[PDB]
C-alpha cells in the first residue's frame, strides 16, 4: 500500500510563515508527482501549485509570491511554506498525489489525513 | 518503462521497445530585452585608475553596443528562424519598441500583443539602464569623477559581463546562436518562462523534468538594437506529443557465409533509426542526431521527421509483410563490422577477420562465427572486432534473442543486385523478376537456336 | 484559467432512485496528444478526505461502487448515480486537470 | 536589389536572380604581435593576500606562456594556412622576429619586409611587456612587495585576460582558430586594419559594410612566441570582385503523378546552389554552407567553386540549349518533400502524402494536388506537408510563376534510369537510346523468331 | 625522418613515407573530483556592496550546483563513455563516493579501488568545500557579516570562475564536453596524470611530447554529484603502439584525355587515407579527420579504424598484384581538380580548363597537360586551376617521381563501368568479363542468324 | 531631387575644433555615401576622408588622427569635425556625395553648396 504523513503546525498567526511536511511511504518520490491542494471550510477545492518529478515546481500565480514546495527524494519526503498568511487562508491541506504524463494517472487519487490550518494570532 | 531489445536474425536487425518519447511539433518565440543606456559622451575628467578602469569599462560596453548595432545590420540573421525574423521586422515597426517598453515597465515578464496580430510573453532578464543612470552617470557627469567605492567597478564589470558575453557569442555566430547559453537565458530564468508559456500542464511538467534538451533544442536570435533596448528573440521548442511510443531500429550488415571471396552479398536495412507514434502515424527520424535520449524519454524533433502510415510497425516484425514495403540496401563488401546498441550489440563477421567478445574478469568469453549474430550486454563488457574494439553498454533491462533464417538465404547472389542504396522488397523483387525475365528471354534465343 | 461549472448545487433525493449532476467547462478539456479528456468526479464524504471516484468521466478508479459511472463530450459531462444509497451522502467535485487545476462549486447529496 | 525569383514548372526549380555577390580570392596576413615579457623568478615574500592574487595571477600568465609554448612545438599549425604556415617559418630563421620588434617600438602599425620578399602589416594588438616591466615588475624586485592598490591588481587581471582567452582559445583548437573571436582581432582594430589594406576603396567599403562575414571567413594561425614577441598571422579574405551578378538555384524532386506504387520516375536538378559571374566565367558553388547571404549581397568563397562557361546561363532559362548540358540525378523514391526558396516554396506531393498552405489567420488556405508546385511568399505563411511543417521566409519582392510542362513526361518510365547522381541531359539521351538500340537488337530477336 | 614521397602516374596516386605512428588503442578513466560545500541557507542581515557582491556570488555558486544536479538527472550522460559511465553508476553506490572522499582526504592524488574490481587514480583538482568552508562560512555565521577585504571577494570569484565555467560547459555540452579544456584539467595537472599513469615509459614520453593532441583525443563525462562532491571521469587516450611506420596515400581522379565529351572514364583509387603496422596487421583509417599529423608522427585513433592483411601494402607499390585487391572508384564526370600532398601536389585536367603553376617571384611558370600530374613543392609554390587556387606545402623532404603508364588506357571506355562507389580491381575485372561475355552472346545470336 | 545642405562655423581660431553638419534630402543616407572634399583657394581640390553607407569611415592618413566623420540615418545627417586646426586648413569644403560599389553611378556629382572655412584667431 502507499501512505501520505503530514506533519507541522496549521494554527499561525497572521503574516506569518506556515510550514508543513508530507513524508510519503510505499513508494519512489522520483517517480511520483506530489500536488497542495486547499479546502476552506464550506468550500470547495483549490490547487496551490506543485513540484513534479525532477525538482521543478509549478506555483498558482495567485500564491507565486509565496507559495515554496520543495522535494528531497532520499528521504522521500516534501515541503511547503506559505508566506504572509492572512485571515482568508484558513483551510486544510491536502498533500495529493499524480502520476505519469498521461490521463491514465489516477490525478488526485491518494490524499493525505490533511492538516487544518486556522490562520489567527 | 522497460525496454525490451528484440533481435531477429530473420535480417538480424535489434528493434528496442518501450521507449517514452516527447516528439517537437512548434515554437514559442520569447522577446527577451534588456535595458541599455543611449551614453555617448563623456565630460568627467579623472586620472585615477578606478575612473581608467571604469572609462575602460564603458568602453567596452560602447563597443559591444556597436557590435550589437553591426549585428542589427546583419538582421535578419525552415522554421528554425522564421518566427524570430517575423518578431524582428515587427519590432523595427514604428511605436512597437515603444508598447514593449511601456509593458515592461512595470513588471520584468509581460504579454504584449503586436501590430501582426500575434501576442508574446516578454522578459526583461536584465536592466542595465536602471544600473548605468543611477550609479555611474551621476558619477561620470559630475568633474569631479568621485569614486571612493572599488567594488562598483567589479559590480559593473559583472552586470556588464552578461551582455559582452551576449555580444561576443553573437559576434562569432552573426546573431543567430544554439544551443541557448546560459547568457542569454538562464535556467532559473527558463523554468520561471515554461510556468508562464500557454501550454497544457503535461508539457510543463515534461520540459521541466528534462531541461536540459530544451536548450539543446532551442535558439537565440538578434532581432533589433533601438530606442535603448536589446531585443533578441528565444526560440524554445513546443513538444506537442508527450509519452508517445517510440522505439529505435539498428540494423546490421548480412552477408552470405561463403568462405570464396566475391560470393559475399549484403543486405542492410536502410530504415535504421527512431520511430515515434503521433496522430495515429508513425513519425519516422533517419538522421541520428536530432532524437536526443534520456534515460527511458527519446526528445526527437519533427523538423526533418517524415510521416508514415502506421502499417510500417508491421514491417517490423514482419519482413515480407504485404501492408508495408521495408527498405533495404544490396551492397558486395562484407567487411566485419559490429553496432553496439541499447542493450547488447551485433556483431557481423566475414572473411579471416576474427571476432572476440570479452568480460572485465573472465577474459575473452566468446568467439563469433561467420554472419551477423547478436550478444546480450550483461555478462559481456567489450567486443574486439579484427583490430577494434567497441565496448557494449551496461544498460539494464530484457533482451530476446529470436531465431530467423537469414534473409539473404533465399535470394540468389548472381542476380542478386549491388550497390543499391536505398530500395524496398517489392523493388528488390521486381528487380529480380526483371533479371530472371532477361534469364528467360535468353533461354528463348538458346531454345530457337536449338530448334534453328 | 478554465472555470467550472456544476449544477445543481444541491439534489435532495430518496434512497434507490436516480440522481445526475452536470458539469461544464469554459474550454475544451480534450488533449490533442492522447486524444483524451481531462476531467475526474471526485466524491467527498463529510469529515473525510476526497475519494478519486471517476477520470475522462469514463473511467472509474479501482475499489469504487458501479453505481457511479458518468459519460459525456467536448465541455459537457454527466455524472449519474444508478442507485443511490444511504452511506453515499457526499459533495460531489468535478476537476479539470489540463491547463492548470480547479474544482467546481459541489453537488451536495442529501437522502429522505 | 530587385530580387526576381523566376519559380519554373518545367522543371518545378526556382531561380533567384538580381543578387550583388562579393567573391573572395585570396588573403591578407597580419602579424599580429603581443609583446611579453621574460620574467621567470619572483623574488617576492609576502603573505598578503593581494599579493598572492598577483603571484596566482602571473603563475596563470607563465601557464599561458608555456602552453603557447607547446603551441609553438605544434607549429607549423589548400590556401587556407599556406600564407600563415609561410610566415610561421618565417619568423622562425634569425632576425626576422627580431626586425618586427624593431620596428613597430615607434608605432602600433607599420609595413615590414621579411627575407621572404613579402612585406605585411604588423598591427601590436597587446603591449604586456611595458606594462608588466613598468608596474608588476618594479613592485616584485624590491624586497617590501607592497602592492599599493587593489586596482593594479584588477588592472593586471584585466590585461592578461586577453592573453589568457587567447591561450584558451588556442589550446582548445590546437593553434587554429576560425571564426577569428573578438579577442584575437577586436572590431575596432580589424576595422583599422582593412583601411591599411593595400586594396581598392571598393573593397574597403564593402569591408567596412560587412564585417561579420569577414570575421566568419577570417583564420587565425598560431606562429611563434619567441624573444618576448607572441606572434599569429591573421589572415583575413580579400574580395577581388564585387556587386557581381549571383544568383541561387533551388531544385526539387519532380516524380509522376501515378497513385501506384513503382511507376513514379523521379528527377531533381543537380546543379542547385548558387551562381555568380567572374572575369566572363560563372563560379559554381554546389553547397550552400560555402556562400553566406546578407540583405540581397552574397559573400562566397572560391576555394571550393567550380569555374564555368557562361553559357550554363541559358541552362537555367532553357535545359535542353545545345551550349550548355546541366546536371540531373533520377531516382526512385518519390517521398513529398518541400524546400523553402527566397520568394515562396516548392512543394511536391505524391501517394497519399497530403499537403496544405496555410496564413495565420486564415487557416488553411490551399491544398496541393500531385507534382511539385510553387507558392509564394505574400498570403501565404506556413506549409505543412504529412505531419512536418515548413516556413516562407518573409523576403519582399517579385515572384514570377512560369507554366511549364513537366520534363518527366516526355522520359519513358520503362526506359528512365534509377539511383542516379551526376547525370546529364546530353548523358541522359545516348543510354536511353542504347535502351531503345538494346530494344532494337532485342527487336531483331524476336525477329530472329519469326524470320529466323 | 625523411618523408619520401613517391608519385605514380601509372594511378596518379601520391604515398608518402616515414611517418612515424602513434596509434590510439586504450582509454584510462580519471575520477577527477571537486570538493563542493552543502551550504544552502544565509544567515547574513549586511546591505553593504561588498556583502551584496559576496551574496551574487554564493547565489551562482549554489545555481551551478542546480545545474550540475539537472545534469546529473541526465546522467547517464562507442567505448566514449562506455568504459566512462561505467565509473558514473559505481560512484552511484553507496559507499563509493565515501571512499573516494576519505582516501582523498590525506593527499590531492591517489589510486583508489571500488567495488566494479578496476582501481582508477582519482585527483582532487579543487578543493572549494574547505575554502568556502573556512574563509566564507565563517562571515556568513555571524550577525556583523563584515567582508575583512575586497580582495577575499576577488578571491572567491577567482576560485568560483573554473566551477562556473565547468558549469556552462557541462549544461551547453549536456555533461560531455571535448575537448577537454583548460578548466576541465589545467595542461599541468595532465601531465602529472600522464606521469601517475600506469603505461609504458614509451607511452608517457610520447604523450608528454604531444599534449595537445591529447586533448583533442580526450573526454569529459559528468558522472556524478552528491555527499559534497563533484566527480567527472576524464578519460584520456591510452596509445599502445608507438612509432609504428604510418603511410599517407592520396588519390586523384585518373579520366582519359579525349577532348570529346562522354568519352572520358575516371578512375579513382578509393583506398585513400592513412595506413599504419600494427601487430603485423596494417590499421586503415578510411577518413582523414581521425589521424591528426604533427611534424612527423601521425596520431590516429582506432575507434574508426579497420584491421587489413600486410600485404595491403604490396598494393600501393603494385596495383595488379594478386596479393592484395585494392579499392578503386569508376566514375565519369572528369572535372579538372587537384588535391595537395604533402611534398607537392596532384593535378588532374580534361576538356578546355586550364591549370597553371606559379611561383612568388618567377610569376606563372608551368602550363598542365590533359590527364593527372604532380609537381613537387620546390620551385613551384602556387597552383591554380579554373578560377580556384590552392598551394603547395613547402614542407622538407626527398619527392620521386615514378613514370608510369595510365592505368586507364587498359579500360575500354565502352566496358567501363560509371558510378561506382567502391569496386575492386577483381570486382571490375569480373564485371568486364561478365560484359564481354554478354557481347560474346550477343556475337552467338548473330550468327544464329545464320548458322540455322 | 536630391539636395545638400551645409550648416556650421567656417571662422575658427588656429589650435581648435571645426565642426559642420551636411544633412541630406531627396534620397536614404543608408544607400548613399558621402565623401568630404576640400578645395583651398587657387588650388584644385582634395579628397578629406568618407563614411560608408554602413556608418564606417576611410580618412585621409594625413588626418586620421584629428579627422572625424560621422553619420545618423533617422534624420539623414552627415557630421564633420577637425581638430587642431592651423593655418594652411583655410578652404572651401564640400560634402559630396558617391554612388554604389560598382561606380557606375555619379562619383561625385552632387556637392553641397560649399562652406567656406578661414581658420584665423
Amino acid at each position: 500500500q502507499v501512505q501520505l504523513k503530514q506533519s507541522g503546525p496549521g494554527l499561525v498567526a497572521p503574516s506569518q510563515s506556515l510550514s508543513i511536511t508530507c513524508t510519503v511511504s510505499g513508494f519512489s518520490l522520483t517517480n511520483y508527482d506530489i500536488s497542495w491542494i486547499r479546502q476552506p471550510p464550506g468550500k470547495g477545492l483549490e490547487w496551490l501549485g506543485i513540484i513534479w518529478t525532477g525538482g521543478g515546481t509549478y506555483y498558482n500565480s495567485a500564491f507565486m509570491s509565496r507559495l515554496s514546495i520543495s522535494k528531497d527524494n532520499s528521504k522521500s519526503q516534501v515541503f511547503l511554506e506559505m508566506n504572509s498568511l492572512q485571515t482568508d487562508d484558513t483551510a486544510i491541506y491536502y498533500c495529493v498525489r499524480a502520476g505519469a504524463d498521461y490521463y491514465g494517472s489516477s490525478p488526485l487519487a491518494y490524499w493525505g489525513q490533511g492538516t487544518l490550518v486556522t490562520v489567527s494570532s | 518503462q522497460n525496454i525490451t531489445e528484440e533481435f531477429y536474425q530473420s535480417t538480424c536487425s535489434a528493434v528496442s521497445k518501450g521507449y517514452l518519447g516527447a516528439l517537437r511539433t512548434g515554437w514559442y518565440t520569447s522577446v527577451i530585452t534588456i535595458e541599455l543606456s543611449n551614453i555617448k559622451k563623456n565630460k568627467c575628467n579623472g586620472t585615477d585608475a578606478k575612473i581608467k578602469l571604469i572609462k575602460q569599462e564603458l568602453d567596452k560596453y560602447k563597443n559591444a553596443v556597436t557590435d550589437l548595432q553591426l549585428l542589427m545590420q546583419s538582421t535578419p540573421a525552415g522554421s528554425a528562424i522564421c518566427s524570430g525574423v517575423a518578431v524582428c521586422k515587427v519590432l523595427h515597426l514604428e511605436g512597437e519598441v515603444n508598447k514593449i517598453k511601456s509593458a515592461l515597465l512595470s513588471t520584468n515578464k509581460a504579454v504584449v500583443s503586436l501590430s501582426n496580430g500575434v501576442s508574446v510573453l516578454t522578459f526583461k532578464v536584465l536592466d542595465l539602464k536602471n544600473y548605468i543612470d543611477k550609479q555611474l552617470l551621476p558619477i561620470l557627469n559630475k568633474q569631479s569623477c568621485s569614486i571612493p567605492n572599488i567594488e562598483t567597478v567589479i559590480e559593473f564589470q559583472q552586470k556588464n559581463n552578461r551582455l559582452l558575453e551576449i555580444t561576443r557569442e553573437f559576434s562569432v555566430n552573426a546573431g543567430v546562436t544554439t544551443p541557448v547559453s546560459t547568457y542569454m537565458l538562464t535556467n532559473s530564468e527558463l523554468l520561471s518562462l515554461i510556468n508562464d508559456m500557454p501550454i497544457t500542464n503535461d508539457q510543463k511538467k515534461l520540459m521541466s523534468n528534462n531541461v536540459q534538451i530544451v536548450r539543446q533544442q532551442s535558439y537565440s536570435i538578434m532581432c533589433i538594437i533601438k530606442e535603448e533596448v536589446l531585443a533578441y528573440v528565444v526560440q524554445l521548442p513546443l513538444y506537442g506529443v508527450i509519452d508517445t511510443p517510440c522505439w529505435k531500429l539498428h540494423t546490421s550488415p548480412l552477408c552470405t557465409t561463403n568462405t570464396k571471396e566475391g560470393s559475399n552479398i549484403c543486405l542492410t536495412r536502410t530504415d535504421r533509426g527512431w520511430y515515434c507514434d503521433n496522430a495515429g502515424s508513425v513519425s519516422f527520424f533517419p538522421q541520428a542526431e536530432t532524437c536526443k535520449v534520456q534515460s527511458n524519454r527519446v526528445f526527437c524533433d519533427t523538423m526533418n521527421s517524415r510521416t508514415l502510415p502506421s502499417e510500417v510497425n508491421l514491417c517490423n516484425v514482419d519482413i515480407f509483410n504485404p501492408k508495408y514495403d521495408c527498405k533495404i540496401m544490396t551492397s558486395k563488401t562484407d567487411v566485419s563490422s559490429s553496432v553496439i546498441t541499447s542493450l547488447g550489440a551485433i556483431v557481423s563477421c566475414y572473411g579471416k577477420t576474427k571476432c572476440t567478445a570479452s568480460n572485465k574478469n573472465r577474459g575473452i568469453i566468446k568467439t563469433f562465427s561467420n554472419g551477423c549474430d547478436y550478444v546480450s550486454n550483461k555478462g559481456v563488457d567489450t567486443v574486439s572486432v579484427g583490430n577494434t574494439l567497441y565496448c557494449v553498454n551496461k544498460q539494464e533491462g530484457q533482451s530476446l534473442y529470436v531465431k530467423g533464417e537469414p534473409i539473404i538465404n533465399f535470394y540468389d547472389p548472381l542476380v542478386f543486385p549491388s550497390d543499391e542504396f536505398d530500395a524496398s522488397i517489392s523493388q528488390v523483387n521486381e528487380k529480380i523478376n526483371q533479371s530472371l525475365a532477361f534469364i528467360r528471354k535468353s533461354d528463348e534465343l538458346l531454345s530457337a537456336i536449338g530448334g534453328y | 484559467d478554465i472555470v467550472m461549472t456544476q449544477s445543481p448545487s444541491s439534489l435532495a433525493v430518496s434512497a434507490g432512485e436516480k440522481v445526475t449532476m452536470s458539469c461544464k467547462s469554459s474550454q475544451s478539456v480534450l488533449n490533442s496528444s492522447n486524444q483524451k479528456n481531462y476531467l475526474a468526479w471526485y466524491q467527498q464524504k463529510p469529515g473525510q478526505s476526497p475519494k478519486l471516484l471517476i477520470y475522462w468521466a469514463s473511467t472509474r478508479e479501482s475499489g469504487v461502487p458501479d453505481r457511479f459511472t458518468g459519460s459525456g463530450s467536448g465541455t459537457d459531462f454527466t455524472l449519474t448515480i444508478s442507485s443511490v444509497q444511504a452511506e453515499d451522502l457526499a459533495v460531489y467535485y468535478c476537476h479539470q486537470y489540463l491547463y492548470s487545476y480547479t474544482f467546481g462549486g459541489g453537488t451536495r447529496l442529501e437522502i429522505k
